[PDB]
């Protein structure tokens, strides 16, 4: 295998000269022993000529000296996969950062690879039943799909993530992966302990590409988490979850690497490889014949501009959006999913049934009408409304409470035990409310329950 | 064999020493089977763009001449097959056995080589066929925001060519491979695959393959055009191709301009769509119809790349976002959508029935955002809107379209409620197909409308049996 | 060991030789001026000069030290004014210390930390109530010039008097007479004797502006790793960023957005992550960071602001419109965030602040109806009367930080409706006299909040406020 010498060190870029006819491939990991203990890993980027290879550093370049030995590993950054990764916290290189002993995996897979071949892919959309009423009805997740997660601070983003891990593991037997792209170290520590307390730690492998690491580390960390998610799809046939927070910081890292390499910038200062880099990440997240990887992705929107190249390129791959609203969290409506703003590509008579679509649209039309009358009700009063609207307002308030749900992860907060509600029960429950079967029941009965039978069961106790 | 050696390489762009006798734009093959394109012939070296994965190519890697100008396989061997821009099969159904080849870069038909477009290409979609009719050899831009129904128009158009002897080419550029796999499965279920070629360069594929994808699909369509047959090419989409070509140009350090695109970005699309044409009787009378896609951002038709393709094509079909997400599908914007060919691309019956239909609906939508005379036009407008609504993957024969549009425009649905118009249409055509088949068959054979008095009686005969809500 | 200079210009020297030099190593020129090796290239070493360069020429010799840049740390720096190299600028003799720390130092890992649970009281009612800062947190103070950014940091430092918290004010790119004015303000309020002042003024070389926050961070880390608590202020990182840009562009590293290099985000993230709250196993000490950003015409989506906003745990956005109106401090509560939130507050403040953020949100939302006086229904009438009174409580004078026990009673009084009877113009005078009354007579209610960290008996507190309210004379 190939051995070289450091000729230049310029910030997080390292030029390494190798011998003739024995150079590292592009995206190969190259290890460099530090003079003061430890090992720096760098990634091969450009072949400049004269057997010199420009490399992007995955850690600090301080302390490096010109002339030090650099060893070509012979492959990309290879990371552990399988059940040894579960309940563990990793870095970009697949090394444990939790101080919890050895990671005894059987195989290590490279983080750089092509997307699945055309023949392997699934040929039709299938719903991924989360068990959460609001999501499954109004903005359902697709197997192999990508979901944009929007919401402010303290609205139930981390609790929703933990519940999706729990529900898919409990009912579908699908494990999860969390990729912290530009993770704040304080929040990574909190998330680790929060997932320990809820118990979903055992179903998830965590990978952090922390804020204080170089641009190369934060660029490739999503690929490390992705590779762990791919094992469970390809080998064990699972419908896997892959959380990426934040997907903008993946794009941001690419732009930073592109600037370090000296490429000409594209529109709005982004890297010219904007679509290519996003596509090569996103296309690997898909539904194959054996299994799938469904990805929930937190997305920052620069200057609140959705036409900006970063979100615009990201939205090209999205199949749905889960939009968390603070006003619903203030009312006590958890999960605080906005039932009008959240959308899904697979909400149609083709994918879900004709009944599902009819009921979902009916719920939307009732909730939209109630939302329009808020200004009229507040000033003029209920007597201003017609007999048709009074009934719509009554059903909308029942519907809004039946969209809430007690979570297995949020037993500490709510007090009650958690509920998994199937799609058929969710469709039936909201159908019966729209038809007017439960008009005479009180509004508190619909709040914080699973099925429609539990709402009727709650009514006698009130 | 004549050999060369790579001396520099980065981002899929290589500089090669040797290859002394190599042509400009020649196909090349590296050690590991990956293909390349000799772009620039320099004094001592050759500039090579890699047309595939470049993670096994490096300094010292060897590359050889093929002796062939950049080309793809063509002919009937590609029918029902899924390929990449080089013509390599992705479906896993064995190799493309063919002797016929055509070049990626190829000159468009001259001034005397063409004839005016006069033959219908029926999409099977009422809104398009009536108001923005496409002809054989026309170039019609399909433009609109993300998730406004662009691909569905193309697939339903392709499905509608079953039994019409028209070869179809669906070029997927920068799309998710999930959707291309879904498309080919949809064509299999509707028996549209066996006359369709699928060229795909997905979002994970490197930028030069996205760049080449439309020209490969164009070449495949051109084969049938110049042999006297008719073909349809779909570029889904040219915004991904333009962005892919911008990457290549910025990696080559070529001077960027508006929205960072290179100066030949208009020429990228203009030479592509010029090759789509209607040939003369001397040249065999064949044609290639083009449906290029452009994906706008927030409905901005005045942006650089959208205005480039509007400036090339023979009119456009704009898909409105507000209409699309409020029940109106397909969401055709009647105000700014247009077909340059127009009446020449329609049969006589469709031309006469839907002659002023676009401007009538354009007036209706203006009056909607605002009396007894204008009240009648609003009531007529709502009912005509319900007729032009249509389910996906359900093409309508032209004889059935003209009957449906004839009924609503002459006022046979005014007494019927607005919510019952979609059911009124469906049941009226069942009555017309089963009983009054001679009226429909007259339109099929001649192309002209039937007797006015006889058709009016047939509609009024059905209305007695119909029951409203 | 030894190398000779090839070219010199603009605080940068390129040096032949120095074959075994480390990246970031300290170098010594023959005249005694120091340098730092930033670029290691194939045929030369790009060195940034930490001093004057008029005596550095071609043929000038440079020596290896074999060491990274260190700074003096400990109790000796308290009350002193220093440069980023730790050299005294106040003219009050040397800094006697055995303790030293490196300028570049790794931040605590994921397992070395404990959740931020301890208040760091700024003494500012608007910040402490609705945008609370905890010990170990990184809270950005951001806004245009003359919005009150520096004042907030100085008032925070003054409020640490007698709280056993070592403060560190890092000045980057400022006028030196303005820094002299700041230390005099700290001296007059008895704040200087627990404060370290690091200053790299505008006339200093660019590397000292670049290194100033890291030097101040190292001085704060000494107390953090020893089990004590510390506060660091970077005023400001905009001028630090521009100084690092200068050096990168002079070393010909490729430019990007606003001509900054690809590692300018990495620069600030590496700085700010070193501020933390350590675990019980690691001693339980902390370093709280208050980085500054000077925006231009309110452009929070500019590159350097965008970087530091995303890195930090929250933002205190200041605005000119509020400042000119008389809302001082000029804190925009709607867009300002603290992701730590309630965890950084005592139980008393957490309970009263829930109604305060609710009332203030509804006031500025329904401010369109304000001009339409007495046409409104009584629901929106009382909320406007309540809202404008809470704004007057959130106003606060310069250099007058309030103890947390006095804040909670003032917030408790206004939110429960004990100032609805009193006019709008008399609310600030009503506050000052109420707390004077509470300090003198009803100290047992105050002392309960000091000791327990909770509210006293509410009906007893209601009785205490009502006795004062009768003695008060409106106007
Ligand atoms: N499903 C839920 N049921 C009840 N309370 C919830 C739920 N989700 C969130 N909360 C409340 O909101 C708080 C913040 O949740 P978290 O997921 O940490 O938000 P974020 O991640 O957006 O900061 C929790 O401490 C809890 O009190
Ligand atoms: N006429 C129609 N009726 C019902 N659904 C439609 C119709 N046209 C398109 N759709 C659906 O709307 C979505 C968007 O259509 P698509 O062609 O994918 O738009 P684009 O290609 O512009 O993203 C798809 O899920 C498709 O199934
Ligand atoms: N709460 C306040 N009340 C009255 N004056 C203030 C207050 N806060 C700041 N000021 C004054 O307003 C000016 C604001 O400038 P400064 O505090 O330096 O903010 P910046 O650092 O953003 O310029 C100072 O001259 C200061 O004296
Ligand atoms: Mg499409
Ligand atoms: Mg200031």
């Amino acid at each position: 295998m190939n051995k070289g010498r450091i000729i230049q060190v310029m910030g997080p870029v390292v030029d390494i000269q190798f011998e003739s006819g024995q150079l590292p491939d592009i995206y190969n990991a190259i290890t460099i022993e530090r003079p003061q203990g430890g090992t720096l890993t760098v990634e091969a980027a450009v072949h400049l000529g004269d057997n010199v290879v420009r490399c992007v550093a995955m850690a600090s370049t301080d302390g490096l000296v010109r002339g030090l030995e650099a060893v070509d590993t012979g492959a990309p950054i290879s990371v552990p996969v399988g059940k040894a990764t579960l309940g563990r916290v990793f870095n970009v290189l697949g090394e444990p950062i939790d101080e919890q002993g050895e990671v005894n995996a059987e195989e290590r897979h490279p983080i750089h690879r092509p997307a699945p071949e055309f023949e392997e892919l699934s040929t039709a959309d299938e719903i991924l039943e989360t068990g959460i009423k609001v999501i499954d009805l109004l903005a359902p997740y697709a197997k192999g799909g990508k979901i944009g997660l929007f919401g402010g601070a303290g609205v139930g983003k981390t609790v929703l993530i933990q519940e999706l891990i729990n529900n898919v593991a409990q009912e579908h037997g699908g494990l999860s992966v969390f990729a912290g792209v530009g993770e704040r170290t304080r929040e990574g520590n909190d998330l680790y302990h929060e997932m320990k307390d809820s118990g979903v730690i055992s179903k998830t492998s965590m990978v952090f590409g922390q804020m204080n690491e170089p641009p190369g580390a934060r660029l490739r960390v999503a690929l490390t988490g992705l590779t762990m998610a791919e094992y469970f799809r390809d080998r064990e046939g699972q419908d896997v979850l892959l959380f990426i927070d934040n997907i903008f910081r993946f794009t941001q890292a690419g732009s930073e690497v592109s600037a370090l390499l000296g490429r000409m910038p594209s529109a709005v200062g982004y890297q010219p490889t904007l679509a290519t880099e996003m596509g090569q990440l996103q296309e690997r997240i898909t539904s194959t014949k054996k299994g799938s990887i469904t990805s929930i992705q937190a997305i920052y929107v620069p200057a609140d501009d959705y036409t900006d190249p970063a979100p615009a390129t990201t939205f090209a791959h999205l199949d749905a959006t889960t939009n968390l609203e603070r006003k619903l969290a203030e009312m006590g409506i958890y999960p605080a999913v906005d039932p009008l703003a959240s959308t899904s590509r697979i909400l149609s008579p083709a994918v879900v049934g004709e009944e599902h679509y009819r009921v979902a649209r009916g719920v939307q039309q009732v909730l939209q009408r109630y939302n329009d009358l808020q200004d009229i009700i507040a000033i003029l009063g209920m007597d201003e409304l017609s007999d048709e609207d009074k009934l719509i307002v009554a059903r909308a308030r029942k519907i809004q409470r039946f969209l809430s749900q007690p979570f297995h992860v949020a037993e500490q907060f709510t007090g009650m035990p958690g509920k998994y509600v199937p799609v058929k029960e969710t469709v039936r429950g909201f159908k019966e409310i729209l038809e007017g079967k439960h008009d005479n029941l009180p509004e508190e009965a619909f709040y914080m329950v699973g099925t429609i039978d539990e709402a009727v069961e709650k009514a006698k106790k009130l | 064999v004549e050999v060369g050696t790579v001396i520099q390489v980065g981002d899929g762009i290589a500089r090669v020493h040797g290859l002394e006798k190599v042509m400009a734009g020649e196909l090349l093959e590296f050690e590991n089977g990956v293909m390349g394109m000799a772009q620039n012939l320099e004094e001592d070296n050759v500039g090579v763009v890699i047309l595939g994965p470049y993670t096994e190519i490096r300094e010292g890697t060897q590359v050889k001449r093929t002796g062939r100008i950049m080309e793809v396989p063509v002919g009937e061997a590609l029918l029902g097959r899924v390929v990449n821009p080089l013509g390599q099969p992705l479906d896993g159904r064995g190799p493309i056995e063919t002797a016929e080849y055509r070049p990626i870069e190829s000159p468009a038909p001259g001034v005397m080589d063409r004839k005016s477009v006069h033959e219908p290409l029926q999409t099977g979609i009422k809104a398009i066929d009536s108001m923005i009719p496409i002809g054989r050899g026309q170039r019609e831009l399909i433009i609109g925001d993300r998730q406004t129904g662009k691909t569905t128009i193309a697939i339903d158009t392709i499905i509608n060519q079953k039994g019409q002897d028209v070869i179809c080419i669906y070029v997927a550029i920068g799309q998710k491979q999930s959707t291309v796999a879904g498309v080919v499965e949809t064509l299999r279920q509707h028996d549209a695959l066996d006359y369709t070629i699928v060229v795909t360069a997905s979002a994970s594929e490197p930028a030069p393959l996205l760049y080449l994808a439309p020209y490969a699909g164009c070449a495949m369509g051109e084969y049938f055009m110049y042999k006297g047959k008719h073909a349809l090419v779909v570029y889904d989409d040219l915004s991904k191709q333009a962005a892919a070509y911008r990457e290549l140009s910025l990696l080559l350090r070529r001077p960027p301009g508006r929205e960072a695109y290179p100066g030949d970005v208009f020429y990228l699309h203009s030479r592509l769509l010029e090759r789509a044409a209607k040939l003369s009787d001397e040249k065999g009378g064949g044609s290639l119809t083009a449906l290029p896609f452009i994906e706008t951002q927030a409905g901005d038709v005045s942006a650089y790349i959208p205005t480039n393709v509007i400036s090339i094509t023979d009119g456009q079909i704009f898909l409105e976002s507000d209409l699309f997400y409020s029940g109106v599908r397909p969401a055709v914007n009647v105000g700014i959508s247009v077909s340059r060919v127009g009446g020449a691309a329609q049969i006589k019956a469709m031309k006469k029935v839907a002659g002023t239909l676009r401007l009538d609906l354009a007036q209706y939508r203006e009056l909607q955002a605002f009396d007894k005379a204008t009240q009648a036009k609003l009531n007529r407008g709502e009912r005509t809107v319900e007729i032009l609504k249509q389910d996906e993957h359900k093409p309508m024969p032209v004889e059935e379209q003209v009957i449906s549009i004839y009924a609503v425009t002459n006022g046979f649905m005014d007494d019927i409620p607005v919510e019952d118009v979609r059911r009124f249409e469906e049941e009226l055509l069942s009555f017309m197909r089963a009983n009054k088949d001679s009226l429909l068959d007259h339109i099929r054979q001649t192309g002209e409308l039937p007797d006015t008095k006889e058709l009016d009686a047939a509609i009024e005969e059905f209305k007695k049996g119909f029951t409203p809500s």
